[PDB]
DNA sequence: AAAAAAAAAAAAAAAA
RNA sequence: UUUUUUUUUUUUUUUUUU
């Protein structure tokens, strides 16, 4: 309520610290006049004055304008196939059989067996199949289905995005035992972990992948998955698992649980996503991205570096 | 109602001038204030010239001089004539005087 | 690239008016907003808990230091910080005798032990309550370190101590604060080792539990426990809106009947006639069937909004005009029409449905550093990913130990601005008054409903449950 | 009334004839104990609803009811609210007193 | 049918000390006879109602 | 009897 | 349970297919 309008005249000349909106910012203008001015202080207890005097400036630390770009765990799909092909095998394929076996993905519904592939890639695992004819596929237009635009009674936008991500799962289950690899069995999902020796010295580009701690051997691990609702993704995750020998997974969920919390403890930012995009970046079959094999012909283009963000904010130590 | 006019001046030196003003001006029938006039005893000068300057001045005239420039009670008179100046929104309420040559 | 925005840090209320972002320097400085003129503790324990306990609030009522102050300021005292006096001087004690607590710790039987020791503890309390004169603002009860052994679900009594109920769950805290609902004696657990560790020490001869310098922060948490269990307000919200509640509903299962039957609780907060913020729970528990359904049925989702929004006329008299619902499910149409039918035609209500699932992890480039605290990516104008739980430089590091996790939000239903919800969630998250922290990684609704839901779903007998956070936290 | 009285009993006050009754000295200097009229606990009752179950024909039910309504409020309190009642000053109307009593 | 004894009969459960306040006990100055003089008059009481 | 994408509950260790 | 956080065991449902 009061406006510097109605000072009083021998206050008027006088600058005013501020404390209307904030009794804290008044007395910090109060102690920087007085070691500006150079008032007397009784240094006294010298513990309690000084934290005191550190907590007034809670402002030390407070929001900085600068950009400040971001890397995250999606790995950006750059490609998709032309065609969602379900094929009519019906008979051709026995009803009793894993579709999981199969050497690209392939799930099954109704009597369509959906895939990426075309229609003879399969004839060793189907040897039925030879006499098919592709007059009976019902190819649809894959990035209409991304876009939404198709749906229909054979399948719904939710039921076609939905078995998208399920054939690029697979897709990079088939891909991550391509590059032979040993597997922790999650309860519900699955994690690869790369060998020790595999790699030269247990580390790829500079950064180790590999390495000891006491007798127990941990071993960087990552998972794949697929969700296409924001964007084309492939939600990478790493995982910490270990080995009792280099090569056999300790089976004791307690022992494990601790050993990835003591060197969780330790390892920061740069040491997970260093890590992360190290193993990615052995995952690639170029400079820019990496293939999952689903088909003879077609593939899908999947970026090796992580989609990055762009935040307004930063700070320093 | 604001019908005065203050004149800000340094009263040791300046006092001819503005009492002289003055006299003339109240000729004239225009309520004038000054310190070396129209101030009373045994009151608070500074809050009394507060609230004629707040409430009463209608025009605020300084008397400036090689004397008036630098001293502070007519910097403070005339920061407190800045003051109503932007509360009364009139562009015209400070007319500053030239005497010294 | 894709842009992200960072919403304004939540900045929390103190005495006086004042305003501070931080709530432990915020109660350092500034006091807390109510004047509680004194704290009447009482102490129900054996003679050893007790001298430990004596000599923890001796040890508090001075200013205790911590290792490292700008991460962590001290504590300066409670008398200074809270304006209110706490002294181990006038407390009504309570004998444990140890043949009393070892005839009934040494139990086959988990249930029956936790049982008898729930009882043991609770009927003395009563008999406390009833029959003596003095009064108990809050009762610390001590408890040693064997009883957390061996009182608790899937804990085995080794065969060499084996000497010699089943409608409860095997844990002693939940069946505590849980027993002690009807006769509104709030009660607040202490470990002996959360008491002065330094006696309990391992092989090593370091002790297990270190706080040595951390002292400062379980003195901050304790406080504040403390003042909020005496009748007290820390600290409030001063960027609340009027004429909005916003409720939290989190399952929980139910194991002492058939099939789960997942309990429904409900925790609210809004702004009261003036300016005082109202957080209080809405249990009413209602019991949803079916193994896995986490969907209420129409009667009782109807029910809980009668009297949630009752509960805003009661005291305010006019009809909410825009309602925020947050929950950690998904909400599917069946409830939202019980819902709407209640919800009048003023108020504007929305489901928000918030997830720790999503496995996005914003890694910075360069540096042992990372994501800050407030940086939300937005997908669109109904999803977005919020890291309500990051680095802020007030605190120097992470609420986090790892990469945090950040909460996707989805308005599931409404129409909502999505960010007037992500102004509100990383707010929700200041209000945890069980603990002294710069914030919590989830909203506070669904952590204090998550408590009274894991409270509830302990005992049988309960009928009309008191809706204060006060007995459960 | 409640809130004057407190304030006048914060006060000494003194009696007619000291050697019959002595004054009382003030609450703070008498028990060493601080109670003001600041942070009072209140829960306030419409005289629209203590109208209501008192213009009864029976003694029995009216005084049910008028019971009912401040212990549920009482109890709803204490249940209900973080602020914390040592003790519960239950102001009644006079009104209530002549005609709700046997 | 008298509200002291019910009144604290039925608080029992919940263990709550209470004081029933007459408004007459309270600052009887306002309440007043047909005479004019308060019906419950402690002008020289007053400090034995505070004890 | 699977699938993936979603759920809670309890256990163990180390920090704040 | 002074807290908090990240995990691993399990476990369960829903929509669909034969």
């Amino acid at each position: 309520q009061l406006s510097y309008d109605d000072i009083n005249i021998d206050i008027v000349r006088l600058n005013a610290i501020d404390f209307k909106m904030s009794w804290a910012r008044g007395l910090k203008d109060i102690l920087e006049a007085f070691e500006k001015q150079k008032v007397p202080k009784e240094v006294a207890d010298a513990s309690k004055s000084n934290l005191l005097y550190q907590q007034i400036f809670l402002h030390d630390k407070s929001v900085i304008e600068k950009e400040e770009i971001y890397d995250s765990n999606w790995l950006s799909i750059l490609s998709f196939p032309e065609e969602l092909r379900f094929h009519e095998y019906n008979w051709m394929l026995p009803k009793r059989f894993d579709v999981r076996e199969l050497t690209f993905p392939a799930v099954r519904y109704k009597n369509y067996l959906c895939t990426f592939a075309w229609a003879y890639d399969f004839t060793y695992h189907l040897p039925k199949t030879e006499t098919y004819h592709k007059s009976k596929t019902i190819r649809i237009p894959t990035e209409e289905i991304l876009s939404g635009s198709y749906d229909s009674n054979f399948i719904r936008n939710a039921e076609c995005k939905r078995l998208i991500v399920q054939l690029l799962n697979k897709a990079f289950e088939l891909r991550m035992k391509d590059k032979e690899v040993q597997e922790y069995e999650m309860s519900n999902k699955t994690a690869y972990w790369l060998e020790k020796g595999k790699l030269e010295k247990d580390k790829f580009e500079k950064t180790m992948l590999v390495g000891k701690q006491k007798d127990k051997n941990w071993h960087f691990a990552i998972s794949g998955a697929s969700k296409l609702y924001p964007f084309p993704v492939l939600m990478i995750s790493s995982h910490i698992f270990f080995t009792a020998d280099g090569k056999k997974l300790i089976d004791s969920s307690s022992v494990q649980h601790s050993s990835r919390r003591r060197q969780g403890k330790n390892w920061w930012n740069n040491t997970w996503r260093t890590k992360l995009l190290a193993f990615i970046k052995y995952l690639s079959d170029d400079d820019t991205s990496f293939y999952l094999e689903m088909g003879s012909e077609e593939k899908v283009f999947v970026s090796n570096e992580p989609v990055k963000f762009k935040g307004n904010v930063s700070y320093n130590i | 109602m604001r019908n005065k006019i203050f004149i800000s001046h340094a009263t040791p030196d300046d006092n001819d001038f503005t009492r002289w003003l003055a006299l003339k001006l109240i000729g004239l029938g225009y309520e004038v204030w000054c310190d070396i006039l129209f101030l009373d005893k045994g009151v608070d000068f500074w809050s009394n010239i507060e609230k004629v300057i707040r409430e009463d001045t209608c025009k605020f005239l300084l008397v400036s001089s090689s004397y008036s420039n630098q001293r502070e009670g007519v910097l403070k008179e005339l920061a407190v004539a800045a003051k109503v100046k932007k509360q009364l929104k009139d562009d015209k309420f400070i007319i500053p005087l030239a005497i010294d040559e | 690239m894709k842009e992200l925005i960072y919403i304004e840090e939540p900045k929390i209320l103190f005495a006086h008016g004042q305003k501070c972002t931080d709530a432990r320097d915020g109660l350092a400085l500034f006091g807390p907003l109510n004047n509680l003129y004194g704290i009447k503790s009482g102490v129900i324990g054996t003679k050893q808990g007790l001298k430990i306990f004596r000599d923890y609030l001796d040890h508090i009522q001075k200013p205790i230091y911590n290792s490292n102050s700008i991460t962590r300021p001290m504590f300066p005292g409670f008398e200074a910080v809270f304006d209110c006096k706490w002294e181990s001087t006038g407390i009504t004690f309570k004998e444990v005798t140890n043949e009393d607590i070892g005839k009934f710790l040494y139990n086959s039987s988990t249930h029956k032990r936790t049982y008898d020791l729930v009882s043991l503890f609770i009927d003395k309390i009563i008999s406390a309550n009833k029959n003596e004169d003095e009064n108990v603002d809050v009762w610390f009860v001590i408890v040693p370190d064997e009883i957390y052994k061996y009182c608790r679900p899937n804990s085995v009594l080794p065969k060499e101590m084996v000497q010699t109920t089943y409608n409860y769950d095997a844990q002693f805290h939940d069946q505590f604060k849980a027993r002690l609902l009807k006769h509104t004696i709030p009660t607040q657990i202490f470990r002996e080792s959360t008491l002065a560790w330094r006696d309990f020490k391992n092989a090593f001869g370091l002790p297990i539990r270190d706080f040595s310098k951390i002292e400062g922060h379980l003195a901050w948490t304790i406080s504040t426990a403390a003042f909020y269990k005496a009748g007290g307000k820390p600290w409030k919200l001063s960027d609340v809106r009027n004429g909005v509640c916003y409720l939290g509903l989190v399952y929980k299962k139910v194991e002492k009947s058939k099939n789960p039957r997942n309990a429904c609780c409900a925790a609210q907060m809004f702004l009261d006639n003036g300016d005082g913020t109202v957080f209080k729970g809405e249990v009413g528990p209602w019991y949803n069937p079916k193994n896995g359904q986490y969907h209420l049925e129409p009667k009782e989702a109807k029910a809980l909004l009668s009297q949630s929004l009752q509960s805003y006329k009661e005291q305010i008299g006019e009809y909410p005009k825009e309602v925020f619902i947050h929950a950690k499910t998904r909400f599917n149409h069946q409830e939202w029409d019980a819902f709407l039918e209640v919800t009048p035609k003023e108020t504007n209500l929305v489901g928000v449905t918030i997830s720790k699932t999503k496995p996005l992890k914003l890694y910075k480039t360069e540096g042992d550093y990372t994501i800050l605290r407030g940086n939300a990516y937005v997908v669109n104008e109904r999803s977005a990913f919020l890291w309500t739980v990051g680095y802020v430089p007030k605190i120097q590091t992470a609420l986090s130990m790892e990469v945090p996790n950040p909460l996707f939000i989805e308005i599931n239903k409404g129409e909502a601005d999505i960010k007037q919800v992500l102004k509100d969630i990383l707010s929700l998250t200041k209000l945890n008054y069980n603990a002294c922290i710069f914030a919590d990684g989830e909203p506070v609704t669904l952590r204090f409903a998550d408590k009274i839901g894991e409270i509830l779903t302990a005992s049988t007998d309960i009928k009309t449950p008191p809706l204060a956070f006060k007995y459960y936290i």
